Protein backbone atom coordinates (compact mmCIF):
# COMPACT_ATOMS: atom_id res chain seq x y z
CA UNK A 1 0.00 0.00 0.00
CA UNK A 2 1.28 3.58 -0.93
CA UNK A 3 0.49 6.54 0.68
CA UNK A 4 -1.72 4.79 3.45
CA UNK A 5 -1.92 5.17 6.62
CA UNK A 6 -1.18 2.14 9.45
CA UNK A 7 -4.34 0.42 10.40
CA UNK A 8 -5.63 -0.01 13.95
CA UNK A 9 -5.74 -2.97 16.12
CA UNK A 10 -8.96 -5.32 15.25
CA UNK A 11 -9.52 -2.99 12.10
CA UNK A 12 -9.62 -5.41 9.24
CA UNK A 13 -10.30 -9.12 11.29
CA UNK A 14 -11.06 -10.43 7.79
CA UNK A 15 -7.52 -10.07 6.69
CA UNK A 16 -5.73 -12.88 5.67
CA UNK A 17 -1.73 -13.16 4.58
CA UNK A 18 -0.59 -16.10 2.20
CA UNK A 19 2.37 -16.97 2.45
CA UNK A 20 5.06 -19.51 0.61
CA UNK A 21 5.20 -22.71 2.98
CA UNK A 22 9.22 -23.71 2.01
CA UNK A 23 11.21 -21.16 1.69
CA UNK A 24 8.92 -19.06 3.88
CA UNK A 25 7.51 -16.02 2.27
CA UNK A 26 5.06 -13.37 2.06
CA UNK A 27 3.25 -14.09 -1.16
CA UNK A 28 -0.16 -11.71 -1.41
CA UNK A 29 -3.15 -10.49 0.69
CA UNK A 30 -6.37 -12.52 0.80
CA UNK A 31 -9.67 -12.05 2.64
CA UNK A 32 -11.15 -14.63 4.97
CA UNK A 33 -15.59 -14.99 3.97
CA UNK A 34 -16.39 -18.04 6.09
CA UNK A 35 -14.52 -20.11 9.38
CA UNK A 36 -13.47 -22.11 6.27
CA UNK A 37 -12.98 -19.99 2.97
CA UNK A 38 -10.96 -17.69 1.74
CA UNK A 39 -10.87 -15.42 -0.78
CA UNK A 40 -7.76 -14.20 -3.08
CA UNK A 41 -6.29 -13.27 -6.52
CA UNK A 42 -5.91 -16.22 -8.81
CA UNK A 43 -2.22 -14.86 -10.11
CA UNK A 44 -1.44 -14.87 -6.44
CA UNK A 45 -1.85 -18.93 -7.31
CA UNK A 46 -0.90 -19.62 -10.45
CA UNK A 47 0.85 -16.96 -13.01
CA UNK A 48 3.73 -19.61 -14.96
CA UNK A 49 5.72 -16.90 -16.22
CA UNK A 50 6.26 -15.77 -12.45
CA UNK A 51 6.57 -19.54 -11.86
CA UNK A 52 3.94 -19.83 -9.71
CA UNK A 53 1.74 -22.78 -9.96
CA UNK A 54 1.20 -23.77 -6.48
CA UNK A 55 -0.44 -27.01 -4.59
CA UNK A 56 -2.31 -26.52 -1.60
CA UNK A 57 0.50 -28.06 0.34
CA UNK A 58 3.53 -25.15 -1.00
CA UNK A 59 1.03 -22.79 1.11
CA UNK A 60 -0.24 -21.85 4.78
CA UNK A 61 -2.26 -18.75 5.81
CA UNK A 62 -1.80 -16.55 8.83
CA UNK A 63 -5.06 -14.90 10.45
CA UNK A 64 -5.64 -12.77 13.25
CA UNK A 65 -3.56 -10.43 15.25
CA UNK A 66 -0.05 -9.72 13.78
CA UNK A 67 2.99 -13.00 16.90
CA UNK A 68 0.82 -15.14 19.96
CA UNK A 69 -2.71 -15.40 18.54
CA UNK A 70 -2.47 -15.55 15.78
CA UNK A 71 -3.60 -17.62 12.93
CA UNK A 72 -1.47 -20.10 10.79
CA UNK A 73 -3.77 -22.74 8.91
CA UNK A 74 -2.86 -25.04 6.25
CA UNK A 75 -5.32 -25.50 2.95
CA UNK A 76 -7.32 -28.21 2.12
CA UNK A 77 -7.92 -27.36 -1.76
CA UNK A 78 -7.56 -24.29 -3.69
CA UNK A 79 -9.90 -23.03 -6.54
CA UNK A 80 -8.64 -21.07 -9.42
CA UNK A 81 -11.42 -19.65 -11.90
CA UNK A 82 -11.64 -21.73 -15.07
CA UNK A 83 -11.63 -18.97 -17.79
CA UNK A 84 -8.64 -17.07 -15.62
CA UNK A 85 -6.80 -14.84 -18.53
CA UNK A 86 -3.41 -14.62 -17.39
CA UNK A 87 -2.07 -14.80 -20.58
CA UNK A 88 -3.54 -12.01 -21.96
CA UNK A 89 -5.14 -9.28 -18.95
CA UNK A 90 -5.79 -11.12 -16.00
CA UNK A 91 -9.46 -11.01 -16.90
CA UNK A 92 -11.22 -12.88 -13.84
CA UNK A 93 -8.75 -13.13 -10.86
CA UNK A 94 -9.83 -14.77 -8.71
CA UNK A 95 -9.46 -17.78 -6.55
CA UNK A 96 -10.43 -19.89 -3.50
CA UNK A 97 -8.63 -21.65 -0.98
CA UNK A 98 -10.46 -23.76 1.69
CA UNK A 99 -9.11 -23.74 4.94
CA UNK A 100 -7.67 -27.75 6.47
CA UNK A 101 -10.61 -26.87 9.20
CA UNK A 102 -12.59 -23.99 9.93
CA UNK A 103 -11.18 -21.20 12.31
CA UNK A 104 -12.55 -19.53 15.35
CA UNK A 105 -14.08 -15.79 14.80
CA UNK A 106 -12.09 -13.78 18.01
CA UNK A 107 -12.18 -10.81 18.68
CA UNK A 108 -8.92 -10.74 15.76
CA UNK A 109 -10.73 -12.80 13.35
CA UNK A 110 -14.32 -12.48 11.82
CA UNK A 111 -15.43 -12.66 8.23
CA UNK A 112 -15.65 -10.25 5.67
CA UNK A 113 -19.60 -9.99 4.11
CA UNK A 114 -20.29 -10.27 -0.02
CA UNK A 115 -22.52 -8.15 -1.61
CA UNK A 116 -25.75 -9.11 -2.90
CA UNK A 117 -27.74 -7.79 -6.19
CA UNK A 118 -28.91 -4.69 -4.30
CA UNK A 119 -25.99 -3.69 -2.38
CA UNK A 120 -23.98 -3.60 -5.28
CA UNK A 121 -25.87 -1.47 -7.11
CA UNK A 122 -26.16 0.69 -4.28
CA UNK A 123 -22.44 0.88 -3.38
CA UNK A 124 -20.87 0.21 -6.54
CA UNK A 125 -20.62 3.97 -7.88
CA UNK A 126 -18.34 5.70 -9.27
CA UNK A 127 -17.07 8.29 -6.84
CA UNK A 128 -18.13 6.06 -3.62
CA UNK A 129 -14.83 5.30 -1.48
CA UNK A 130 -13.92 1.85 -0.70
CA UNK A 131 -11.29 0.64 1.47
CA UNK A 132 -7.45 -1.91 0.51
CA UNK A 133 -5.82 -2.85 2.88
CA UNK A 134 -2.25 -4.72 2.70
CA UNK A 135 1.80 -5.76 3.46
CA UNK A 136 2.81 -4.77 0.14
CA UNK A 137 5.54 -2.36 -0.78
CA UNK A 138 5.55 1.31 0.07
CA UNK A 139 6.98 2.76 -3.03
CA UNK A 140 7.55 1.45 -6.57
CA UNK A 141 10.76 -0.51 -6.09
CA UNK A 142 7.56 -2.83 3.44
CA UNK A 143 5.47 -2.00 6.39
CA UNK A 144 5.93 -3.42 9.95
CA UNK A 145 2.11 -3.42 10.29
CA UNK A 146 -0.99 -3.53 8.40
CA UNK A 147 -1.59 -0.33 6.18
CA UNK A 148 -4.56 1.25 4.82
CA UNK A 149 -5.86 3.83 2.53
CA UNK A 150 -9.33 4.54 1.12
CA UNK A 151 -9.78 5.47 -2.82
CA UNK A 152 -12.76 6.16 -4.92
CA UNK A 153 -13.91 4.06 -7.58
CA UNK A 154 -13.45 5.87 -11.09
CA UNK A 155 -16.03 5.58 -14.00
CA UNK A 156 -15.21 2.69 -16.51
CA UNK A 157 -14.16 5.47 -19.58
CA UNK A 158 -11.50 7.25 -17.52
CA UNK A 159 -9.90 3.53 -16.09
CA UNK A 160 -9.91 2.15 -19.92
CA UNK A 161 -8.49 5.90 -21.20
CA UNK A 162 -5.47 5.83 -18.50
CA UNK A 163 -4.43 2.30 -19.75
CA UNK A 164 -3.84 0.38 -23.16
CA UNK A 165 -4.61 -3.33 -21.56
CA UNK A 166 -7.70 -4.36 -22.33
CA UNK A 167 -10.31 -3.48 -19.25
CA UNK A 168 -13.52 -6.53 -18.78
CA UNK A 169 -16.86 -6.34 -17.03
CA UNK A 170 -15.08 -8.55 -14.72
CA UNK A 171 -12.86 -5.38 -13.42
CA UNK A 172 -13.39 -1.96 -12.01
CA UNK A 173 -10.54 0.87 -11.03
CA UNK A 174 -9.69 3.08 -7.94
CA UNK A 175 -7.83 5.32 -7.10
CA UNK A 176 -8.01 9.58 -6.90
CA UNK A 177 -7.51 11.55 -10.16
CA UNK A 178 -4.64 13.81 -10.91
CA UNK A 179 -5.72 16.80 -9.24
CA UNK A 180 -7.97 15.23 -6.92
CA UNK A 181 -5.52 16.28 -4.45
CA UNK A 182 -5.22 13.06 -2.51
CA UNK A 183 -3.12 9.98 -3.23
CA UNK A 184 -3.22 6.18 -2.61
CA UNK A 185 -2.59 2.83 -4.51
CA UNK A 186 -2.03 -1.09 -3.91
CA UNK A 187 0.76 -2.52 -4.65
CA UNK A 188 2.68 -5.77 -5.40
CA UNK A 189 2.16 -7.66 -3.53
CA UNK A 190 -1.32 -6.24 -2.38
CA UNK A 191 -2.41 -8.81 -4.72
CA UNK A 192 -5.43 -10.70 -3.52
CA UNK A 193 -6.45 -8.24 -1.19
CA UNK A 194 -9.97 -6.81 -0.34
CA UNK A 195 -11.13 -4.03 -1.47
CA UNK A 196 -14.17 -3.25 0.68
CA UNK A 197 -16.71 -0.98 1.25
CA UNK A 198 -19.18 -0.39 4.78
CA UNK A 199 -22.91 0.18 4.15
CA UNK A 200 -24.57 2.98 5.89
CA UNK A 201 -27.41 0.88 6.09
CA UNK A 202 -26.91 -2.36 8.03
CA UNK A 203 -23.45 -1.20 8.99
CA UNK A 204 -21.66 -4.13 7.51
CA UNK A 205 -18.11 -4.54 5.43
CA UNK A 206 -18.81 -5.71 2.28
CA UNK A 207 -16.02 -7.41 -0.38
CA UNK A 208 -16.24 -5.35 -3.55
CA UNK A 209 -12.73 -5.99 -5.50
CA UNK A 210 -9.86 -8.08 -4.94
CA UNK A 211 -6.48 -5.91 -5.35
CA UNK A 212 -5.52 -7.94 -9.40
CA UNK A 213 -3.32 -5.69 -11.32
CA UNK A 214 -1.83 -1.55 -11.99
CA UNK A 215 0.81 -0.23 -13.68
CA UNK A 216 3.93 0.95 -11.39
CA UNK A 217 1.96 2.78 -8.08
CA UNK A 218 0.03 5.63 -7.34
CA UNK A 219 1.05 7.03 -10.14
CA UNK A 220 -0.63 10.51 -12.00
CA UNK A 221 -3.66 9.75 -14.70
CA UNK A 222 -3.31 5.71 -13.45
CA UNK A 223 -5.46 3.87 -11.34
CA UNK A 224 -5.54 0.60 -9.67
CA UNK A 225 -7.29 -2.60 -10.96
CA UNK A 226 -9.54 -4.59 -9.00
CA UNK A 227 -11.56 -8.02 -9.79
CA UNK A 228 -15.11 -7.37 -9.34
CA UNK A 229 -16.64 -9.56 -6.73
CA UNK A 230 -20.16 -9.57 -7.32
CA UNK A 231 -19.87 -9.89 -10.87
CA UNK A 232 -18.17 -13.50 -10.38
CA UNK A 233 -20.16 -14.45 -7.34
CA UNK A 234 -21.75 -16.79 -9.19
CA UNK A 235 -18.60 -19.01 -9.97
CA UNK A 236 -18.15 -18.75 -6.00
CA UNK A 237 -21.30 -20.27 -5.46
CA UNK A 238 -20.70 -23.38 -7.56
CA UNK A 239 -17.43 -23.72 -6.53
CA UNK A 240 -18.74 -23.58 -2.49
CA UNK A 241 -22.03 -25.29 -3.18
CA UNK A 242 -20.45 -27.69 -5.26
CA UNK A 243 -17.44 -29.23 -2.79
CA UNK B 1 -28.58 -16.47 2.38
CA UNK B 2 -26.40 -17.38 -0.75
CA UNK B 3 -24.59 -20.45 0.58
CA UNK B 4 -25.68 -23.50 2.03
CA UNK B 5 -24.21 -23.25 5.86
CA UNK B 6 -22.96 -26.72 5.62
CA UNK B 7 -20.22 -26.78 2.47
CA UNK B 8 -19.46 -22.44 3.51
CA UNK B 9 -19.07 -23.46 7.29
CA UNK B 10 -19.68 -20.43 9.66
CA UNK B 11 -20.07 -16.55 8.59
CA UNK B 12 -22.42 -15.83 6.13
CA UNK B 13 -25.15 -14.33 8.96
CA UNK B 14 -21.65 -13.31 11.10
CA UNK B 15 -20.10 -10.88 8.65
CA UNK B 16 -18.91 -7.39 8.07
CA UNK B 17 -19.43 -6.38 11.75
CA UNK B 18 -16.03 -5.87 13.66
CA UNK B 19 -15.75 -6.86 16.81
CA UNK B 20 -13.77 -4.04 18.28
CA UNK B 21 -15.58 -1.79 16.55
CA UNK B 22 -19.47 -1.92 14.85
CA UNK B 23 -19.91 -4.59 17.74
CA UNK B 24 -18.13 -1.72 20.58
CA UNK B 25 -20.27 1.34 19.02
CA UNK B 26 -16.84 2.54 18.21
CA UNK B 27 -15.89 4.43 14.46
CA UNK B 28 -12.11 3.68 13.55
CA UNK B 29 -10.15 6.37 12.46
CA UNK B 30 -10.98 6.94 8.54
CA UNK B 31 -14.55 4.86 7.63
CA UNK B 32 -16.44 8.55 8.10
CA UNK B 33 -14.79 9.15 4.70
CA UNK B 34 -16.68 6.20 2.97
CA UNK B 35 -19.27 7.78 4.25
CA UNK B 36 -18.82 11.22 3.60
CA UNK B 37 -18.22 9.73 -0.16
CA UNK B 38 -22.38 8.57 -0.25
CA UNK B 39 -23.38 11.80 0.89
CA UNK B 40 -23.11 13.01 -2.84
C1 LIG C 1 -0.04 -9.79 -7.99
C2 LIG C 1 -0.21 -8.43 -7.24
O1 LIG C 1 0.62 -8.43 -6.30
C3 LIG C 1 -0.16 -7.34 -8.31
C4 LIG C 1 -1.06 -6.19 -7.90
C5 LIG C 1 -0.76 -4.93 -8.66
C6 LIG C 1 -1.58 -3.77 -8.15
N1 LIG C 1 -1.04 -2.51 -8.64
C7 LIG C 1 -1.60 -1.33 -8.41
N2 LIG C 1 -1.03 -0.22 -8.88
N3 LIG C 1 -2.73 -1.24 -7.72
N4 LIG C 1 -0.51 -7.77 -9.67
C8 LIG C 1 0.40 -7.81 -10.64
O2 LIG C 1 1.59 -7.54 -10.45
C9 LIG C 1 -0.06 -8.27 -12.01
C10 LIG C 1 0.29 -9.74 -12.25
C11 LIG C 1 0.67 -9.79 -13.70
C12 LIG C 1 1.45 -8.50 -13.89
N5 LIG C 1 0.69 -7.56 -13.06
C13 LIG C 1 0.58 -6.23 -13.22
O3 LIG C 1 -0.16 -5.54 -12.51
C14 LIG C 1 1.41 -5.59 -14.34
N6 LIG C 1 2.22 -4.44 -13.81
C15 LIG C 1 0.46 -5.10 -15.44
C16 LIG C 1 -0.36 -6.20 -16.05
C17 LIG C 1 0.26 -7.33 -16.60
C18 LIG C 1 -0.50 -8.35 -17.17
C19 LIG C 1 -1.89 -8.26 -17.20
C20 LIG C 1 -2.51 -7.14 -16.66
C21 LIG C 1 -1.75 -6.12 -16.08
C1 LIG D 1 0.30 -26.40 -12.82
O1 LIG D 1 1.37 -27.38 -12.49
C2 LIG D 1 0.65 -28.70 -13.00
C3 LIG D 1 1.90 -29.89 -12.84
O2 LIG D 1 2.21 -30.19 -11.62
C4 LIG D 1 0.41 -28.63 -14.48
O3 LIG D 1 -0.36 -29.89 -15.10
C5 LIG D 1 -0.59 -27.47 -14.73
O4 LIG D 1 -0.70 -27.41 -16.41
C6 LIG D 1 0.05 -26.17 -14.20
N1 LIG D 1 -0.93 -25.16 -14.54
C7 LIG D 1 -0.60 -24.31 -15.72
C8 LIG D 1 0.85 -24.22 -16.12
O5 LIG D 1 -1.44 -23.37 -16.14
NA1 LIG E 1 -3.01 7.27 -9.58
ZN1 LIG F 1 4.53 5.06 10.96
ZN1 LIG G 1 6.96 -18.23 -20.05
ZN1 LIG H 1 -18.99 -13.18 15.61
Amino acid sequence: IVEGSDAEIGMSPWQVMLFRKSPQELLCGASLISDRWVLTAAHCLLYPPWDKNFTENDLLVRIGKHRNIEKISMLEKIYIHPRYNWRENLDRDIALMKLKKPVAFSDYIHPVCLPDRETAASLLQAGYKGRVTGWGNLKETQPSVLQVVNLPIVERPVCKDSTRIRITDNMFCAGYKPDEGKRGDACEPDSGGPFVMKSPFNNRWYQMGIVSWGEGCDRDGKYGFYTHVFRLKKWIQKVIDQF
Amino acid sequence: TFFNPRTFGSGEADCGLRPLFEKKSLEDKTERELLESYID
